[PDB]
């Protein structure tokens, strides 16, 4: 809400939690993260060097009406 | 006896990612002084 | 949400797939080191604002589901 | 003006009923008073 003056907020903030660490382990992060994991060697994975995502969305099967 | 001077040895990771650990543990217990425990969800056995 | 963060704006059907809603960023990460190897998917830096992420920690679940509510 | 003739109360459980909750309420807010300021516990 900075620069954009007092106003009733809601948190679109995301915190999501490891279970290994301890609390000091935790930290910000300069950008996004994802609950779920790569496609693993399903397969063949991160991180393309230089990346440009895509939100896909509908299936991806072979051709079904 | 000198331990180095053995082949004794554990690796430095070892003996700090188990000597904090089992702080944290001890900590979230000391801050205990109540424990509510509720009974879970019993069959029917309903007299109708 | 994961729109305004990585910048790149939903792709519906094939067709579109158009290079105008790739997220331009510069590195994806998957880590799995640290206790416990588990891993969790990384990503920066976005050009685009308004979209901050945490990750909590801690040992037995009891410590993650509290430092999330503190 | 008040005086001796008036006039009884025509059912008590209502005052009864009441010193209930005000009770069974408290209760809770009491047993979790040991969890407030820096040194309380969870
Ligand atoms: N420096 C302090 N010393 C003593 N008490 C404090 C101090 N700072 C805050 N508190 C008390 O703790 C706060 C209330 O916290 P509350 O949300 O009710 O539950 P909790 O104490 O567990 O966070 C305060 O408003 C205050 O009365």
């Amino acid at each position: 809400m900075d620069k954009d003056r007092k106003d009733v907020d809601f948190d679109l903030i995301k915190m999501q939690g490891r279970v290994g660490g301890s609390i000091s382990d935790s930290k910000l992060i300069n950008g996004v993260i994802l609950d779920k994991d790569f496609s693993h060697p399903q397969m063949p994975k991160e991180g393309s060097d230089g990346v440009k995502l895509a939100i896909l969305t509908c299936p991806f099967e072979p051709p079904k009406p | 006896v000198d331990e180095i001077h053995a082949g004794v040895l554990e690796p430095t990771i070892s003996k700090v990612k188990s000597l904090k650990s089992a702080l944290e543990a001890c900590v979230a217990i000391l801050r205990i002084d109540t424990m509510i425990t509720v009974d879970p969800e019993p069959p029917k056995e309903d007299p109708h | 949400h994961i729109a305004i963060s990585t910048n790149g704006r939903i792709v519906p059907r094939f067709q579109d797939l158009s290079k105008d809603k790739l997220g331009t960023c510069s590195r994806i990460y998957e880590q799995e080191f640290g206790t416990t190897k588990d891993r969790m998917l990384i990503i920066e830096q976005s050009k685009e604002t308004k979209t901050v992420t945490c990750f909590v920690r801690g040992s037995n679940k009891m410590i993650v589901d509290e430092a999330e509510r503190a | 003006i008040i005086v001796k003739d008036q006039g009884n109360k025509k059912r008590q459980h209502g005052l009864e009923a009441k010193k209930s909750h005000i009770l069974a309420a408290r209760s809770v807010a009491s047993i979790i008073k040991t969890s407030l300021g820096p040194r309380g516990l969870d």
